[PDB]
RNA sequence: UCUCAUGGAGAGUUCGAUCCUGGCUCAGGAUGAACGCUGGCGGCAUGCUUAACACAUGCAAGUCGGACGGGAAGUGGUGUUUCCAGUGGCGGACGGGUGAGUAACGCGUAAGAACCUGCCCUUGGGAGGGGAACAACAGCUGGAAACGGCUGCUAAUACCCCGUAGGCUGAGAAGCAAAAGGAGGAAUCCGCCCGAGGAGGGGCUCGCGUCUGAUUAGCUAGUUGGUGAGGUAAUAGCUUACCAAGGCGAUGAUCAGUAGCUGGUCCGAGAGGAUGAUCAGCCACACUGGGACUGAGACACGGCCCAGACUCCUACGGGAGGCAGCAGUGGGGAAUUUUCCGCAAUGGGCGAAAGCCUGACGGAGCAAUGCCGCGUGGAGGCAGAAGGCCCACGGGUCGUGAACUUCUUUUCCCGGAGAAGAAGCAAUGACGGUAUCCGGGGAAUAAGCAUCGGCUAACUCUGUGCCAGCAGCCGCGGUAAGACAGAGGAUGCAAGCGUUAUCCGGAAUGAUUGGGCGUAAAGCGUCUGUAGGUGGCUUUUUAAGUCCGCCGUCAAAUCCCAGGGCUCAACCCUGGACAG
């Protein structure tokens, strides 16, 4: 199914990831639908762009376990 | 899109009518305009037309292995008919 | 004795076994299909009245039916195969009897 | 010139033809010498020259020359070989890099010894 | 003198000289590069292009005891809890590799209508009553092994029947079809069956774009269409019978040859040329060929069946196997790495969860392969000495260069402390005691390689004498060689410097922008003319080109602009856009 998730890039070391819209069964990095999000631990930067957070999440989509708490701290979950 | 409009070739065979449609095409390299030809299968029902006629070209679900393309009226065009002179 | 292959060895029995159900639920079909066609070809050629001929004919077709949509909830066939052979079934039903004569839509 | 005529496709490009056909497009190849052996050079330029023939991997002979002063090359010997033209001598395309496998470097050579395979002196 | 431009260089060589046409050659960039000499460090990348040739060993796909019957470890026992083959459930169709085949709707782009869809959402209804088996297990038995054979035996979310069904067939009449329980003390949860939607993933169909060959000219008969019967998830010569004679083709069919394609990469003043490694999408393949089965999904890399070729085991009666998965060995080759660590991060699979498995991935190691940063000292140093070399013997030059005196410690060495990366309950880090930070020594641990005739920056001397040798082209070398070899000196780049190979440039040398054809290569011997291309003036029409505005899209990464982050840069990240 359509998931919501975490796509690894940036370089050896020094990891920055993009929250994206993808078929589930597509590569860690593949191809994908839409970008929404974008996030980073060591920077500690994190935001998103909730409006296509909340359409996909309408039709559907699962977010995996990291997302799914990033999310939650933005309070996504309760708009829904 | 921009449905075909082409002239028939051979009206012979039964519900079907082979049709000639005259393009234009800038040439990639050098810029001049060419007409390029291409033929094409056209299913008619009730076999209407005949050979030299003029008439526009749609698209349809396969009806075979070549035709894909309904025969349809022509489209516009202007009138050969003889207008007032002011 | 301790045995691994999961996936090989198991898969492969199983589908096995599912295959032998699955042949005789096609099977089931293709012969209550041919026995309907043999009712059709005999009450084709002959002359009898169908109000009296199609009872023993409804009741194979009732059992060819059965036999279809039994297949395709068990999930041998797809329905939309099914939907198929019966319409070709009732197609058969439909040519006998205009041969003898009773139906004859135009419009 | 005519467009017309140009769009009949009259212009096609000469390709590329390479000086080292028995290369095969490789920076080097590795052949057995056939067989050692001089030969005079077109005139006016009077010498003799160092010449193996050389049977390579890529199955082709041809004949190649061997730089520096002096070299310990006979027959049945692996060597390595390069590109590279002598305008000397008619047909000689190739030349024999030195100081790898069979052929060893020019003795005593102290100066752009790079081209030659000489060790540093201490 | 506003605006636009950040861009186009030549040189040698035919002659006794000249001007020209014309080729050859050089200066520049780039490598998935190799070889030679030399080599201190760090940052980010890259690493079988050839034989889609063989493969020893180990690992790369499993999970669920909360679907189920058993038996085996303990425990005193069915209070506790573990493992486990077996039946069932989903997953093994994704992820990983390679480019052989493929000139095709395979790919890129833009459209369409006749379809399918497990898991995920959204929603409308339901889950009655029975019955029969089969492994496991048991006993007997055949086998060296692999794996079997009989007879009993048993559970289920596994099989079969009946009842009911907003669905299916059908003009209708009518006809036909479903279920499964498991957790919990209950509430409730995860499921099951039938419809109806949604999103995503697939199947088809069509316009356009998609290599060289005419010393390849006719090719095609299920071939091009029509009906009738079949078949497919769906349209269709997908199949078959009959009817008709079409379909494609000099604008290049057919045949042969080469090739995975595209985002892109390299070059170019631009117009465009060459190419498709890493990175991302798609196709195609899995020892060589052919089949199907299971299934939402395959004609299935670590599944099945057959034939073939080849390797192994055998107690010779028979079996086992498929690295173009990660490493690794042989072989081929100019050439391309450790039989390493870890699931901690991200991503997958199964599960109620705990959790388990992940050679995807995250990291390490090896290698100047490449791009980028830093170093190998800083300041002063009689103008006196040793030495090399040149010298008209006056002196010049290596040379402020060294020696020598002070300052500094990036790097080196010896000790200390030491992350973020981990996500909101704590816990949990392979990297790693690494990155970084503080102290203690001490100029201490660290420069080579091409070239010096012209293009081309940089010159003299000894040694040789058409010899030995050099050379990218012109061409040097027969006694004083600025062109060979040595020395000293200088120049260019610098941890690299050269040589060879490949591609574009310069090349206006295949010319649209941008050439020519009286004598330099080049006007058919001359007409007639078919296709084809262009075609006088005036008014109107239409709007195919053309022009302008607006919308959709041309994936992300790359290039361009503007900021931000690793001390800088390379690299990474955000936002945005001209082209076309
Ligand atoms: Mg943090
Ligand atoms: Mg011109
Ligand atoms: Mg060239
Ligand atoms: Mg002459
Ligand atoms: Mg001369
Ligand atoms: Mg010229
Ligand atoms: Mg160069
Ligand atoms: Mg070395
Ligand atoms: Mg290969
Ligand atoms: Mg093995
Ligand atoms: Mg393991
Ligand atoms: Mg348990
Ligand atoms: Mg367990
Ligand atoms: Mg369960
Ligand atoms: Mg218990
Ligand atoms: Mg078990
Ligand atoms: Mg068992
Ligand atoms: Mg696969
Ligand atoms: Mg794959
Ligand atoms: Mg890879
Ligand atoms: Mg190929
Ligand atoms: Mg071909
Ligand atoms: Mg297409
Ligand atoms: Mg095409
Ligand atoms: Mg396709
Ligand atoms: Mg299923
Ligand atoms: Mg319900
Ligand atoms: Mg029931
Ligand atoms: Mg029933
Ligand atoms: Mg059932
Ligand atoms: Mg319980
Ligand atoms: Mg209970
Ligand atoms: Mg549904
Ligand atoms: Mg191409
Ligand atoms: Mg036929
Ligand atoms: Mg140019
Ligand atoms: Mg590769
Ligand atoms: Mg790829
Ligand atoms: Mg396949
Ligand atoms: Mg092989
Ligand atoms: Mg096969
Ligand atoms: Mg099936
Ligand atoms: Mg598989
Ligand atoms: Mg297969
Ligand atoms: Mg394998
Ligand atoms: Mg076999
Ligand atoms: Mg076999
Ligand atoms: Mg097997
Ligand atoms: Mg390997
Ligand atoms: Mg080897
Ligand atoms: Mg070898
Ligand atoms: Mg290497
Ligand atoms: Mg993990
Ligand atoms: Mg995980
Ligand atoms: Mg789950
Ligand atoms: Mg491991
Ligand atoms: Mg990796
Ligand atoms: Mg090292
Ligand atoms: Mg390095
Ligand atoms: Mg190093
Ligand atoms: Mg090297
Ligand atoms: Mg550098
Ligand atoms: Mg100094
Ligand atoms: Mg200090
Ligand atoms: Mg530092
Ligand atoms: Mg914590
Ligand atoms: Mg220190
Ligand atoms: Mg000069
Ligand atoms: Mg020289
Ligand atoms: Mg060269
Ligand atoms: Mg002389
Ligand atoms: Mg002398
Ligand atoms: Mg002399
Ligand atoms: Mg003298
Ligand atoms: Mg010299
Ligand atoms: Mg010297
Ligand atoms: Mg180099
Ligand atoms: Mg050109
Ligand atoms: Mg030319
Ligand atoms: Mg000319
Ligand atoms: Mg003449
Ligand atoms: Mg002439
Ligand atoms: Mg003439
Ligand atoms: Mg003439
Ligand atoms: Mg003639
Ligand atoms: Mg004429
Ligand atoms: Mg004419
Ligand atoms: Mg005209
Ligand atoms: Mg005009
Ligand atoms: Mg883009
Ligand atoms: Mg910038
Ligand atoms: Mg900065
Ligand atoms: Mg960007
Ligand atoms: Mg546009």
């Amino acid at each position: 199914m359509v998931k919501l998730r975490l796509k690894r890039c940036g370089r050896k070391q020094r990891a920055v990831y993009r929250i994206v819209a993808i078929d589930v069964r597509s590569r860690r990095e593949g191809r994908d639908l839409q970008k929404v999000g974008f996030y980073d631990p060591i920077k500690s930067q994190t935001y998103l762009n909730v409006p296509a957070i909340l359409d996909f999440l309408e039709k559907g989509a699962q977010p995996t376990e990291t997302v799914y708490d990033i999310l939650k701290r933005a309070e996504v979950f309760k708009e829904f | 899109m921009r449905s075909m409009q082409g002239k028939v070739i051979c009206a012979t065979n039964d519900k079907t009518v082979n049709v000639e449609v005259v393009r234009l095409a800038p040439h990639p390299k050098y810029k001049r305009r060419v007409r390029k030809k291409k033929k094409y299968q056209a299913h008619d029902p009730d076999n209407q037309f005949k050979v030299g006629d003029w008439v526009q070209l749609d698209k349809c679900r396969p009806i075979s292995k070549t035709k894909t393309f309904l025969a349809v009226a022509p489209e516009g065009r202007q009138s050969s008919a003889t207008r007032p002179k002011p | 004795t301790l045995k691994k292959a999961d996936s090989a060895a198991k898969r492969t029995r199983q589908a096995e076994t599912r295959r032998l159900r699955n042949k005789a639920r096609k099977s089931e079909v293709k012969t209550r299909m041919r026995k309907v066609f043999e009712a059709l070809d005999a009450l084709k050629k002959k002359s009898g009245a169908s109000t009296e001929e199609l009872v023993p004919i409804d009741n194979l077709i009732a059992e060819a039916y059965s036999a279809i949509d039994k297949a395709v909830v068990k999930g041998t066939l797809h329905r939309n195969t099914a939907a198929r052979r019966k319409s070709r079934l009732a197609r058969n039903k439909k040519v006998v009897e205009i041969h003898h004569g009773w139906y004859t839509p135009s419009l | 010139p005519t467009i017309k005529q140009l769009i009949r496709n009259t212009r096609q490009p000469i390709r590329n033809v390479t000086k080292s056909p028995a290369l095969r497009g490789c920076p080097q190849r590795r052949g057995t010498c056939t067989r050692v052996y001089t030969i005079t050079p077109k005139k006016p330029n009077s010498a003799l020259r160092k010449v193996a023939r050389v049977r390579l991997t890529s199955g082709f002979e041809i004949t190649a020359y061997i730089p520096g002063i002096g070299h310990n090359l006979q027959e049945h010997s692996v060597v390595l070989v390069r590109g590279g033209r002598v305008k000397d001598l008619p047909g000689v395309r190739y030349h024999i890099v030195r100081g790898t496998l069979d052929a060893v470097g020019v003795k005593d050579r102290q100066q752009g010894r790079s081209k030659y395979g000489v060790k540093k002196p201490k």
